[PDB]
């Protein structure tokens, strides 16, 4: 059978690998970088641009980028720098050999579905290809053909039910804030306790503080109150050049925004609002397996303690007969990407593919009647 | 994950058994009354029918 | 004595099983299920329609249907598949072994008639069939060939006296205000509480509601004024969603439209009415035996208390020089089907078939010849 | 170590719910057959009640 | 003639004025807000909530939270002040002094006709106030007192058989889908073009550009395939910070929903099929008045070209024997309101007003004597 490559088009780390497997087996970073100076590197061979560990090694000679933003391709030119280091860099394969998978958000723009359908069939030469949502995709990691992700990745929230492997297009949510958003955030929140970081070689260090030392609080008022009572609630960090800080309450405070979006200007309501919002669009016979199997998926949700935090909040604007249950998967990171892997390996999914021939008749747009 | 799938299905089956379980009891307190209430009734029809058997054995 | 199917044609639940019994041996819904969109399931097999439980219970993916409405069959192409539910999923035989008892509503239409006939032969292969008329059947299930049926079905109420087992054509009354009709309208004076209901999964939560909580009052002016004066006429449902909601005097105005058509906005009379009218359009001699056997029979009459009411109705309208009583059956949701087993098991019965023979010489017409 | 816990009782639970269910469908199942047989014992009383007026009306 | 107030409350936009006019005095947004923070405005004067166009003018400082939500009152607190803003700030004039004449939805709960006269009676301190069903207001504007008005709100179409001037109760169609589901709708299938648009303050501009631009096609399948092989069914607007947007298909698309109520998952039927049913449920007789008098009313029916794809659609369901005629209004979003006038400006009306005396005996259920 044809090895499919699964990429997973995250908006801070890419995930990509075979089919067959049940792990992705390249992560690096959604970075692309290009000369400081008006040419190439001094005595060394020609590259134009630079990625991923390159990108961030080099640094000291490039200016650096990033192709995709809040889970849509803001520059088509480097998430081709991405696929182009995916394929002949990090798996060391030709693409033209393997067909692509390629993950997106729900309601992904349609000129976006199309400008990727063309990238990769007329450049790369893919010999055929599917685009798939993210929380259909992690569903089927879950085990579970039924079900609502609440899928929170580096950079967007979705609240998506799924009724045996088909979202249910008119109870969709959607929530612009979630991993990206969070950096920037907590940057400012820091500079607020007098940690000005202005310098974004400063950003990716705060993103990386905010993945290993935040945590969603089960009661925000509570441990609020324990930080202004007690410094119990706060972890050192030594950074890269020296210099010990201590991340205060901006632990829980910078996620917290997820559930408050009026913290931060928006409008929106939060996750587990738009969670209720959205499982109240559909039938009251599925309706039961919508609320008993809400699923956590991506990035964002790999916080501790969020489980109860969630276990909570639905509970309270939900009915107490609806079966409230947290799925959280064992690594619910890559959950995408698992259920991605699994699909590309289904006997029965191997017809749904675009060929290279109806791309041909079509142009981009056939990826409008072979996805949905 | 096992575990947390035959739990949920235990937890649905024990929902699934209350629900079903109440329908039969429902049913059974309606079937202890319909008793009372024929008791009551056949109580009513022998006494009519040896009041008519008065009658009958008067004319 | 070759084992008969009796399938009691229901227009809520179909009532099916093996003659020789005394009870049915399937009760289901009287519904059937096509797809909502193009494609139904992902990873798994699917199918072009679907039926009962199977339809009730897959439910996300279906727009829902029905052999029957107001006890007219209204798409031959569901009640076939009711049929094909019947035999091979249901009872697990093939129909081609087992002569049919079919019942009809009182005045079928005859183009109906020899539908019903035709397709039972060509399709299903029969060796035979009968029809008989459902209230015919409802008496013979009380054991008597003299009284008046009337058969409040899930959809239309038909006043049939009967007379040394025979129907007297003159004297049919029918008329369409049961079990459908009485779930639309509860539906209705519920949104106007102020509980409002659109979806047809909320109307199928509807139609459990008036089956488990309707009553008849004994009068409707003093339980009228009984919820006027005090709230000890209301009822409390929990919905499968959680939600606790309250039953008002809606328990016994829905089922007040049978006695006065007018509610809904009709011409009609009332059941009561249409009884009194049925025995004086009757013979002289026999409105004795009718008044005094006055059997009530289907789904319709289940609800509590009805006996006193129409004990009332009926002496009222009637002269006080003939005998009145009210006869309900310990199951009368399934004398129609009793009657049709105790019938179809009769050996004076087997003669009555109409054989395949009797079929390919007349063509489905010979049905009106050995039917009446 | 909660979900092997919970798993014990819902086991138990089940167990329990389902033996109840069996219990209450054949009694009330008996009952049913209870009223049957009421209503038969109504019905000849009723029959004879009849039978006893049409004697009664003629003598 | 006492001078009334006329006061249709709107699902968007609330039309308020005097009667013996023939056309509203003000009309103005269906919105009420509240400041998101304690402290939020310097040099000027702070309130607990703001309405209408005074909230519009300075918008920013607020949440906005709506008084009524598909023509039912979601919030009492909200709707009244709406009723604030409209005696005192809108027409400046004392409710005490001035009969007030309410439009209500037909089919309105019953908690709500009462809550409705017990907050007009007690805190306004009206002298007298009458419901009247919006509808049959429209009807009264149209000078019939028979057909079928087809009001489609703000947020609510409902279809409602009028004989002699007498709402046929069995026959009331409420479908939940009008104005204020269709700026939604909108708002999601822009995202989808790649026009995402998230935050509420850019909501309100594209239910401007739904009023401006939506269009009712007579021809769904031959417009939508003019747009897929041209782009001559778009056209452009320039959004109140500059950049050009371009609105394609999604302006019959749109409203398309009315017709096919299955695009956004509901299982209710189209406007059409509903006003067809409403006459199918209503007396054989009246039926030729019904098709031929089919009233369009409510500012969902302003779209261009409505008629003669109501005129279609409408002689497909119904017989060629019926005459069939579409009755647009010159002003049909007025048409509730103008209705008011007329019959709050009539001699009769005066001795149908619930007075005060009739409120102190009964208390607010008194509405329900006296409005049907």
């Amino acid at each position: 059978e044809t090895t499919a490559l699964v990429c997973d088009n995250g908006s801070g780390l890419v995930k990509a690998g075979f089919a067959g497997d049940d792990a992705p087996r390249a992560v690096f970073p959604s970075i692309v970088g290009r000369p400081r100076h008006q040419g190439v590197m001094v005595g060394m061979g020609q590259k134009d641009s630079y990625v991923g560990d390159e990108a961030q090694s080099k640094r000291g000679i490039l200016t650096l980028k990033y192709p995709i933003e809040h889970g849509i391709i803001t520059n088509w030119d480097d998430m081709e720098k991405i696929w182009h280091h995916t394929f002949y860099n990090e798996l060391r394969v030709a693409p033209e050999e393997h067909p692509t998978l390629l993950t997106e958000a729900p309601l992904n723009p349609k000129a976006n579905r199309e400008k990727m359908t063309q990238i990769m069939f007329e450049t790369f030469n893919v010999p055929a290809m599917y685009v798939a949502i993210q929380a259909v995709l992690s569903l089927y990691a879950s085990g579970r053909t039924t079900g609502i992700v609440l899928d929170s990745g580096d950079g967007v929230t979705h609240n998506v039910p799924i009724y045996e492997g088909y979202a249910l297009p008119h109870a969709i949510m959607r929530l612009d804030l979630a991993g990206r958003d969070l950096t920037d955030y907590l940057m400012k929140i820091l500079t607020e306790r007098g940690y000005s970081f202005v310098t974004t070689a400063e950003r990716e260090i705060v993103r990386d503080i905010k993945e290993k030392l935040c945590y969603v609080a089960l009661d925000f008022e509570n441990e609020m109150a324990t930080a202004a009572s007690s410094s119990s609630l706060e972890k050192s960090y030594e950074l890269p050049d020296g210099q010990v800080i201590t991340i205060g309450n901006e632990r829980f405070r910078c996620p917290e925004t997820l559930f408050q979006p009026s913290f931060i200007g928006m409008e929106s309501a939060g996750i587990h609002e738009t969670t209720y919002n959205s499982i109240m669009k559909c039938d009251i016979d599925i309706r039961k397996d919508l609320y008993a199997n809400n699923v956590l998926s991506g990035g964002t949700t790999m916080y501790p303690g969020i489980a109860d935090r969630m276990q909570k909040e639905i509970t309270a604007l939900a009915p107490s007969t609806m079966k409230i249950k947290i799925i959280a998967p064992p690594e619910r990171k890559y959950s995408v990407w698992i259920g991605g892997s699994i699909l590309a390996s289904l006997s029965t999914f191997q017809q749904m593919w675009i060929s290279k021939q109806e791309y041909d008749e079509a142009g981009p747009s056939i990826v409008h009647r072979k996805c949905f | 994950e096992k575990y947390s799938q035959k739990e949920d299905k235990y937890e649905e089956e024990i929902k699934v058994l209350s629900d079903k379980l109440k329908e039969a009891e429902t049913r059974a307190e309606f079937a202890e009354r319909s008793v009372t209430k024929l008791e009551k009734s056949i109580d009513d029809l022998e006494d009519e029918l040896y009041a008519q058997k008065l009658k009958y054995k008067a004319i």
